[PDB]
């Protein structure tokens, strides 16, 4: 209450209310769910639209060729951080001419957005994002949130109603490792499916989908490029 | 020579209970004399006067920065500032310019405002000062001037002794340089008053 | 109110924001360090809170520098970014003074940098404590503990995080000075299984690193089939 | 009393929010993008007879080929307008093409949240904008309307309607809108809406309209124009 | 007045009514938490410090338990309060010694650097954004001209020369033990230094101490480097007291 | 980065109480005396002085900022030893461009005007005490007060600290234009013994001087003799 | 420096520094202006009166150039600060487009002027409206109000300050193609605006006018005063 | 930090500036001063609070400042203000006169201050300075001239005015004895000193409590002077003198 306005106040049982407040910013977002195999990582996102006659949010990002993000919360901070990542990843092509690596750059996110979370008139970035990446070490999902801690995923959902997400993917992942692609990206959207209201359904203008692996540059798919994937949730 | 490229003498001599400050009146752009009335010796004082010499530009810079500075003194002390304070006030703004300086060596002559002794010194471009007992001499005849004050200056002259002698040490020594002259101004100042002459002289 | 800024004292003497910060810590899993006659092994009981995280997720073990271990509690974000200034402290030092920063330095240097957020409006205190550990043939095997307030003291054993009290009486039992690090590790291990709550919380990874004659002077993760051992070690000592 | 960038339990911005309010103080403006192009159109809001009408411009230009309808505090809506004239013309410069209408609407959104008291210069913004906007215009896309409003959030929209009477217009314009509908129905549609919103009785001094084609630059309808369309409306 | 309040006089350093900095007042009391007592002392040939040790836990290091600093050789100190805070005012004045010997070229005297603490500490009484440090400083130290000499600042940035003085929990009592024994010497001096600190702090504490349970400091005329003794050396002084 | 409002502020009767409250902080202050003999300036304060076991010597109230120019006052003393250090600073920046030492009155002014700062300027609050300055410059002695507020005033003699209300009475029955310094050296010990409390000694009062040959403090045996006719 | 956060939202969408600013301009002397012709004129109220006063130091229409003055309404002292400002820019434009400014151009400016006070740190907003007035180069006649918030328009008449609620009421009905026809009218238009607020009338309404090429001129109390009598008398019939 | 600012600088509901209008009360109880504007001159007097028995003397005034060579002010309010203002002054005015070699006018140095006084009150987040100004000078554009500033910002020219204790009082009597054009220095002099006299009523006027100091122009040059002890009893003298004629 004298403790929940200013990132800088810890309460008296060593919380701090500010950050726990931009949690919600992401817990209000849409829906979006990351998760990879032996050779791919894959985002899926649920897209609002304002109105009936409005086209959709961006909700899939392109950071670098080996990098794609999904975002939930403050948009205006999904761009600033996405333009931070797009900086760092230039910066290491520009300096060793080679890609940076995926757990590198998360590494990055958690020191910026750590900062001000720690100085009087600063507030907690109000975003958090799926990381999906491929490097050296293989497919990526990482999990970035506005306390500045980060996650390390087999898969994962964030947004309005992602515990549903999370529970079918808990279900399924011992799977996940070994699909091809388009199982993968089945159980992605199986996945999102699960957090919608029993009513409505995934189409082509609600759904969002991001691909990056060995063989394949980070890739988004939207309106009539997702139909392949979604003929064949059957 | 930076300091010759508009030519000019100052100097000032001690008498008694009064001290003379003259200036010839050229102001010339290397061969070029453009006026003759070209103020060199600025009041700091009912009886204290600065004489510049020098780059004309900066003859008048400094006089105006160091009025500046002299009236703020004046306001915020209580009084009139003394002759050996002055050069110090003269000698830290030169000086603050010690890597880019102003192109001026002034010499100051005055009487104390409250005892009414005689004072005379000169500073070098930098800002350090040197006060002497007899007299002062700055500008591009600085050693037609050294000949002149040398053979002439005496002890404890009075006013009119004062004002012949530094007149005839300013005449002939501006007569033997080129780019010095077109006139002479005097004040010699005294307890009770100024007097300001200019003299008869050549105009080549 | 006394204990809304770190610039502020309370008519006792204290500093409220500082002691929150520590509460931070205090609820936090029990991580633990033991210095013994040959180096200094850490053990983290690492909490997973969703199956869905790799193996590895949030390490609250860091290499501080190639001789420095470094094992943390409380809020994680703090202590990452007190790892990158121990960090930058240990290679400023070396590029400075031409030689591989002393535990005690590193630990005083670190901990003022600590300290400096315990006294003003403009900030707040970190929420994290954190425990050094290196060894080397001049200096011997040396652990350091440095909390919110930014105290820092050298220790035979040591426990911070929520079993802190119940870790202590265990490592009290034992005979440190005398052992090795590849006996201690199970002993990390076994204190470790005794003040985990199983009922309250459910889901644990052992997170174990050392530094000593063994690894020679390098702070390193300690290799998986030892882990397992100590681990296997430390649920049949549960019995 | 607490910081301008403090959350609220429910995870938004205070001040954002209170933003957001102000929009709804704002005249009412509408947006429809068609295959031939889009209009924008908005109610003057005349407070006085003595006010002259022309010297309210809630429809401004930003290049040849883009336009801008505001609403709500139009004196914040300034530097907004400024920055994406500038920034169209710097593309101009460096890539000898026009920029986008997706580009110059994002450029402006990256504006939205830099407010705050101890970050930046001796004297930055301390507030967010009290402004929503409507970006119409033609590229390589084709035909294409945008909306933005003080968090930063852009996007892409058929038909939108911002300020006090936009639940209502929004209402109308689900029910007249269709993909393949001419700009000419678009203009009527608008004028239709406008009409029924407004306070006033609708007439060519108390509205603007705009339009963009892929023929044809930016047009602000002249008096005479406006007169011709109110005719059947 | 009379503990009167108006506005934020107790939450930064502003004057209260009665002219009080409440928040510097506070910081005295911050001394105490740490639970400790310190004492010094002067005579003719040598300064003084002992503090309590206090290791309530088997699983420190003790030898990394202190508080007492070398400043420069010649230079020691006892540090009472809290220890972070503590630990930053030695390094304070292990910079502005160092820094003094640079520019100056002769080593700082142990007046001026107590005086240039306590400027310091002053500061945080006129400026609001940050606090006090809840600390207090004594410093020995020869004299070339002075002899040995003991000085204390404090977070009012107030600061004092001694013949011998104390800080922390029982500072008062330590005090009245000490003018007491004072009075008594003539020419108002104390001559077994070292015992008479031992002893003060025996007294106001009841203890009857183990040599772990000090550290003891000193500087002498004819040793002028700041020294800490052993514990067979403080054992020494034990039993030589035990034994009459 | 510090505050960058002010901490002193009007109250809505035109007060502004944090300088009214630095002054109650003088107020309880030590006793501090100053009287101006027609060949000089004497200045007399009383130590707080507990203790057997401080060093009466160690730190000096009595204080010179130039040969002609010291100081003493009452309140808080850390506070003082900001402004004795600013004192002599100022001194030396003025005798560096002037090559004169600094009159007593524009020491006064530019001490004053620092006072002045830390009572408007951000983050701060005023000073808690009042100098009383003496000098000797123009063949002549001056005795000034500078309070928390930056005023300052011009005194033949005056009082300062606890029960200074008195003291002043004291001294406006018993000081006289044509008095000596030996004299005045005199009245200011016994004014201070007006409220002293506790047997004086010449190590728990210090006594400072100004005339024509400059300022210093008087040596504990020079307060000792004039302590024996009190 | 001082970086709070001055003007800023409150719930309902209200910037109540602004709002608060627009108090302060309410409570000024009423001023008026209409738009002649060929011809524009400013008049405004009082203020106080007091024979004491130097009439000369204390007036509220002010040329920002030749072309172009002002009258306003709220803080005089805020006014002098946007005075001064306004009169610097007119000299940088002439400067880098050698040509006077528009009516319009340093009324844009004036008003961002104001609209940055509302929203940059450590300020408030200008407690003033001004009513601008001049010509553009092609000789067309120009009235333009700013406010507190920096919102600008032009105006065929309009009042600011006290009682402009009514005052603008008597223009939005006697302001007509008749009412302007000639110079003496436009002028009375003015003063009759002024005499229904104008408590002692007047006395105190200080006036002047900008003609087409021509210059400010301000009217002095003899040259007023027989403009009030000759409306005066024509009120009677 | 947000908490401690009393925020000096923001406007109340009424479009109201509290600590400007704090100020002005600070300003109404501090020593009276009033200036009066004549045809050979123009004068300032002042009541005297530095009035204690032990008090020095040692400058020529108490609150009579010259400015430069044509100006001088006379302030009330909280002197330690004051000071800084009157110093901010004469640099002001040597600035001007530096620059274009000519005294700065006595509008122009008025304008100048009251806008530094003006920037306090919009920005920076520090309390006003605590002073109203009374200026007396001559130029050449406008010749004799009096003027008063506030905290406010905001200055006037007047023939006559007072500020400080008993205000609205001393401006009362000027309005009935002051005539406009027909003043000279000796009948200001003399409406000085009635006006003092009514307005120090606590209590008994005299010569050690005010302070008068005259501007007047002789040979083409201003002269400033503040009046020895003589002159002032002389005209108080004078007016006590006046006052026993004024039944029969
Ligand atoms: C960080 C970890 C997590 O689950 N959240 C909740 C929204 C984060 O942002
Ligand atoms: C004399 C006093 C002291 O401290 N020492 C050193 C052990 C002495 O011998
Ligand atoms: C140090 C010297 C002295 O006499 N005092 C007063 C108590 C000190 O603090
Ligand atoms: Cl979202
Ligand atoms: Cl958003
Ligand atoms: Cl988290
Ligand atoms: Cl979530
Ligand atoms: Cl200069
Ligand atoms: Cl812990
Ligand atoms: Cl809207
Ligand atoms: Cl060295
Ligand atoms: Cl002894
Ligand atoms: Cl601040
Ligand atoms: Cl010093
Ligand atoms: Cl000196
Ligand atoms: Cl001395
Ligand atoms: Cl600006
Ligand atoms: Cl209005
Ligand atoms: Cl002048
Ligand atoms: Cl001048
Ligand atoms: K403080
Ligand atoms: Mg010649
Ligand atoms: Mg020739």
């Amino acid at each position: 209450n004298q403790y929940d306005n200013d990132v800088t106040v810890w309460s008296p049982q060593g919380r701090i209310h500010q950050i726990e407040y931009a949690m919600e910013a992401v817990k209000q977002g849409s829906a979006t769910v990351g998760l990879k195999s032996k050779t791919h990582a894959v985002l899926v996102a649920l897209k609002r639209a304002q109105s009936e006659l409005a086209a959709h949010q961006k909700k899939i990002l392109h950071v670098d060729n080996h990098i794609g993000i999904s975002i939930a919360g403050l948009t205006a901070d999904a761009r600033l951080l996405c333009n931070f990542m797009r900086q760092e990843c230039l910066d290491s092509r520009f300096v060793f001419d080679r890609p940076l690596p995926v757990s590198r750059l998360v590494s990055l996110i958690g020191s910026k957005t750590q900062i001000p979370t720690q100085r009087y008139g600063r507030r907690p970035y109000g975003v958090g994002l799926l990381i999906a990446g491929y490097d050296d070490m293989g497919p990526h999902i990482f999990q970035t949130c506005p306390s500045a801690n980060y996650f390390d995923c087999r898969a994962m959902s964030i947004g309005a109603r992602s515990q549903s997400a999370r529970t079918y993917l808990e279900r399924h992942m011992s799977e996940f490792m070994e699909c091809n692609l388009n199982e993968l990206v089945k159980h992605g959207l199986r996945a999102l499916r699960e957090t919608l209201p029993a009513e409505q359904d995934l189409t082509t203008k609600n759904v969002s989908i991001g691909i990056v692996g060995k063989d394949l540059e980070f890739t988004i798919y939207d309106d009539d490029d997702v139909s392949p994937f979604l003929e064949g949730l059957e | 020579s930076i300091m010759s490229y508009n030519g000019g003498a100052v100097m000032a001599m001690k008498g008694k209970n009064c001290v003379a400050i003259a200036a010839d009146r050229r102001f010339g752009i290397q061969a070029q004399m453009v006026t003759t009335d070209f103020q060199k010796i600025f009041p700091m004082g009912d009886r204290l006067y600065i004489g510049l010499a020098g780059l004309a530009t900066d003859v008048q810079t400094v006089a105006q920065r160091l009025k500046f500075r002299l009236n703020l003194y004046e306001l915020k002390e209580g009084r009139q500032i003394k002759p050996y304070t002055l050069m110090s006030m003269v000698a830290n703004l030169l000086y603050e310019k010690r890597f880019g300086p102003y192109y001026t060596e002034p010499v100051i002559a005055g009487l104390d405002p409250k005892t009414f002794k005689p004072f005379i010194c000169s500073l070098d471009l930098i800002g350090c000062p040197m006060v002497t007992d007899d007299f002062v001499v700055s500008g591009t005849c600085a050693e037609q001037m050294y000949g002149m004050c040398e053979s002439l200056w005496e002890p404890n002259m009075d006013p009119d002794h004062l004002f012949e002698t530094i007149s005839q040490a300013m005449l002939n020594a501006v007569d033997r340089d080129a780019v010095s002259g077109m006139g002479v101004i005097v004040h010699i100042i005294e307890k009770d008053k100024i007097t300001t002459r200019t003299l008869k002289a050549r105009m080549d | 109110g006394y204990d809304l800024s770190a610039s502020t004292f309370s008519p006792d003497g204290r500093v409220f924001q500082v002691e929150y910060a520590m509460k931070a810590v205090e609820n936090s899993s029990t991580a633990i360090g033991i210095r013994c006659k040959d180096g200094v092994v850490f053990g983290v009981e690492k909490l997973v809170l969703s199956k869905l995280y790799e193996e590895g997720s949030n390490k609250r073990l860091f290499n501080v520098d190639r001789h420095v271990g470094m094992a943390v509690a409380g809020l994680l974000a703090d202590a990452r970014s007190l790892a990158d200034i121990a960090r930058e402290e240990a290679s400023n030092f070396r590029s400075n003074f031409g030689y591989n920063i002393p535990l005690k330095h590193l630990a005083d240097r670190v901990a003022m940098y600590v300290h400096a957020y315990t006294l003003y409006s403009a900030v707040r205190p970190f929420g994290c404590s954190f425990m050094l550990g290196s060894y080397s043939v001049n200096d011997g095997a040396q652990l350091y503990m440095i909390d919110p307030s930014g105290v820092s003291y050298g220790y035979w054993g040591c426990a911070i995080g929520k079993a802190r009290q119940a870790a202590k009486t265990e490592i009290e039992k034992l005979q440190m000075k005398e052992m090795t690090c590849r006996d201690i590790v199970k002993e990390v291990a076994k204190i470790i299984y005794i003040v985990h709550d199983e009922v309250k919380d459910k889901a644990f990874e052992l997170e174990l690193s050392w530094v000593g004659e063994l690894t020679n002077g390098r702070h390193e993760i300690v290799p998986k089939d030892i882990r397992e051992e100590a681990e296997k070690y430390a649920k049949e000592s549960l019995k | 009393d607490r910081g301008v960038n403090t959350f609220s339990p429910e995870g938004r911005l205070f001040q954002v929010e209170y933003a957001i309010e102000a929009i709804k103080l704002g005249s009412t403006a509408i947006g429809i993008q068609t295959s031939e192009g889009v209009c924008l159109a908005v109610e003057k809001r005349i407070t006085s007879p003595l006010m002259e009408p022309s010297s309210i411009e809630k429809i401004v230009e930003i290049d040849a080929h883009i336009g801008c309808a505001m609403s709500g505090l139009i004196a914040d809506a300034k530097t907004l307008i400024d920055k994406a004239r500038v920034e169209t013309q710097n593309h101009w410069f460096t890539y000898n093409e026009t920029m986008t209408v997706e580009s110059v609407t994002q450029a402006v959104s990256n504006l939205a949240l830099q407010f705050g008291e101890e970050d930046a210069d001796p004297g930055a913004m301390s507030r967010p904008f009290g402004v929503a906007l409507l970006f119409g215009g033609v590229d390589e896309k084709g035909p294409q309307l945008f909306h933005m409003d003080p968090s930063g959030t852009f996007v892409q929209c058929d038909a939108r309607a911002i300020g006090s009477a936009s639940e209502g217009a929004q209402s109308s314009l689900q029910e007249v809108y269709h993909k393949s509908m001419t700009l000419k129905e678009a203009i009527k549609s608008s004028l239709i809406i406008l009409k029924q919103v407004m306070e006033e009785k609708l007439n060519a001094t108390n509205i603007e309209l705009a339009t963009v084609q892929p023929g044809q630059n930016f047009h602000m309808f002249t008096k005479e124009e406006l007169e011709e369309v109110i005719k059947d409306i | 007045s009379r503990g009167s309040s108006a506005g934020f006089d107790r939450h930064i350093t502003i004057f209260s009514p009665e002219g009080r900095l409440y928040q510097v007042e506070y910081a005295f009391k911050a001394i105490n938490q740490g639970g400790l007592t310190s004492v010094a002392v002067r005579g003719k040939d040598c300064a003084v410090i002992v503090t309590q040790k206090k290791v309530p836990d088997k699983l420190l290091d003790s030898s990394t338990v202190t508080h007492l600093f070398k400043i420069t050789e010649n230079i020691g100190c006892v540090m009472t309060g809290m220890t972070a805070d503590s630990r930053s005012q030695v390094q304070r004045a292990r910079y502005e010694a160092a820094n003094w010997k640079y520019k100056y070229g002769y080593e700082i005297p142990v007046d001026m650097l107590c005086k240039r603490i306590a400027d310091i500490s002053q500061v945080y009484t006129q400026n609001a954004e940050m606090r006090p440090l809840g600390c207090c400083m004594i410093l020995i130290g020869i004299d070339e001209e002075q002899g040995p000499q003991v000085y204390k600042c404090d977070p009012a940035g107030y600061y004092c020369g001694f013949k011998a003085t104390a800080a922390g929990v029982k500072q008062t009592e330590s005090t009245s033990f000490l003018e007491k024994k004072v009075k008594k010497k003539f020419d108002w001096t104390f001559e077994q230094t070292v015992e008479t600190a031992i002893t003060c702090l025996s007294t106001v504490l009841s203890i009857d101490f183990k040599p772990s349970e000090i550290e003891v400091g000193v500087v002498t005329v004819e040793n002028p480097k700041f020294r800490i003794l052993t514990e067979a050396e403080i054992d020494a002084h034990l039993v030589a007291l035990a034994e009459r | 980065r510090g505050y960058s409002f002010s901490l002193t502020t009007f109250s809505p009767s035109g007060k502004l109480v944090q300088i009214e409250y630095a002054l109650a902080a003088v107020a309880g202050g030590a006793p501090s005396v100053g009287i101006k003999a027609a060949n000089g300036v004497v200045l007399a304060t009383e130590k707080k002085q507990k203790s057997i076991l401080y060093d009466e010597r160690s730190v000096h109230k009595v204080e010179p900022i130039t040969k002609h120019i010291g100081l003493v006052y009452s309140g808080m003393g850390p506070d003082y030893r900001v402004l004795v250090h600013r004192a002599r600073k100022l001194a030396q920046q003025y005798y560096l461009v002037y090559q004169e030492p600094i009159p007593t009155a524009q020491l006064v002014q530019r001490v004053a005007s620092v006072m002045q700062e830390y009572t408007q300027s951000g983050g701060v609050r005023p000073f808690g005490v009042s100098l009383l300055i003496c000098g000797w410059n123009e063949g002549r002695p001056y005795l000034f007060q500078s309070d928390p507020s930056g005023a300052y005033f011009a005194w033949k003699a005056t009082a300062m600290g606890k029960n200074y209300v008195n003291g002043k009475t004291f001294l406006e029955k018993r000081y006289n234009e044509d008095l000596e310094l030996e004299d005045a050296i005199h009245t200011a010990i016994l004014t201070l013994k007006e409220s002293f409390e506790g047997q004086m000694t010449e190590d728990n009062i210090e006594v400072g001087i100004c005339n024509e040959a400059g300022f210093r403090r008087l040596t504990p045996t020079e307060v000792k003799d004039y302590l024996a006719a009190i | 420096s001082y970086d709070r956060a001055i003007t800023v939202f409150s719930p309902d969408g209200h910037l109540f520094q602004v709002e608060y600013a627009q108090e302060a301009v309410k409570k000024g002397s009423t001023a008026v202006g209409v738009r002649g012709r060929d011809i524009v004129v400013l008049g405004v109220e009082k203020k106080s009166v007091a024979k004491l006063q130097d009439e000369r130091t204390v007036r509220k229409i002010c040329a920002l150039d030749d072309n172009v003055c002002m009258a306003f309404a709220g803080l005089t002292a805020d006014a002098r600060i946007v005075i001064n400002r306004a009169r610097v820019e007119c000299q940088s434009h002439r400067l880098t487009v050698e040509d006077p400014v528009t009516v319009e151009y340093i009324t844009r400016y004036i008003a961002s002027l104001k609209q940055r006070y509302t929203q940059s740190n450590g300020r408030r907003p200008f407690g003033i409206s001004a009513l601008i007035v001049g010509f553009d180069f092609d000789g067309t006649p120009r009235l333009y109000q700013t406010d507190p918030s920096g919102t600008y328009h032009a105006w065929k008449a309009n009042a600011i300050g006290r009682g402009a609620k009514s005052v603008r009421e008597f223009l939005e009905k006697n302001y007509t193609d008749e009412a302007i026809e000639t110079d003496d009218l436009t002028i009375k238009l003015v003063i009759k605006a002024l005499l229904e607020v104008v408590q002692s009338g007047g006395k105190n309404i200080e006036l002047a006018v900008m003609r087409r090429d021509q210059s400010l001129k301000i009217l002095n109390p003899e040259e007023i005063e027989k403009y009030v009598a000759e409306i005066e008398k024509e009120k009677e019939e | 930090s947000r908490r401690y600012d009393s925020r000096t600088t923001i406007f109340s509901p009424e479009g109201r500036l509290y600590q400007v209008e704090y100020a002005m009360e600070a300003i109404g109880h501090a020593g009276t001063c009033l200036g009066i504007l004549a045809n050979d001159g123009v004068l300032l007097a002042a009541e005297r609070r530095n009035i204690h028995k032990l008090l020095d003397e040692v400058f020529f005034s108490e609150k009579i400042y010259k400015l430069n060579e044509d100006m001088a002010c006379s302030v009330a309010g909280i002197t330690s203000d004051a000071n800084v203002l009157t110093n901010e002054l004469r640099l002001i005015a040597q600035r001007y006169l530096l620059q274009y070699q000519e005294p700065i006018p006595c509008e122009q140095l008025v304008t100048a201050l009251c806008d530094i006084k003006q920037a306090y009150t919009q920005f920076g987040g520090k309390r006003p300075f605590g002073v109203s100004l009374l200026y007396i000078g001559w130029d050449k554009h406008y010749g004799f001239q009096l003027y008063q500033s506030d905290p406010s910002g905001n200055y006037g020219g007047w023939k006559a005015t007072c500020i400080g204790n008993n205000s609205a009082a001393a401006v009362s009597m000027l309005k009935q004895d002051y005539k406009e054009g027909e003043m000279t220095l000796k009948s200001a002099l003399a409406l000085a000193i009635k006006v003092l006299n009514k307005t120090m009523d606590v209590s008994k006027l005299s010569a050690e409590k005010v302070e008068i100091a005259t501007l007047t122009r002789e040979n083409g040059k201003t002269v400033i002077r503040v009046l020895k002890q003589k002159e002032v009893e002389q005209l108080i003298k004078k007016h006590e003198e006046e006052e026993a004629k004024a039944e029969r």
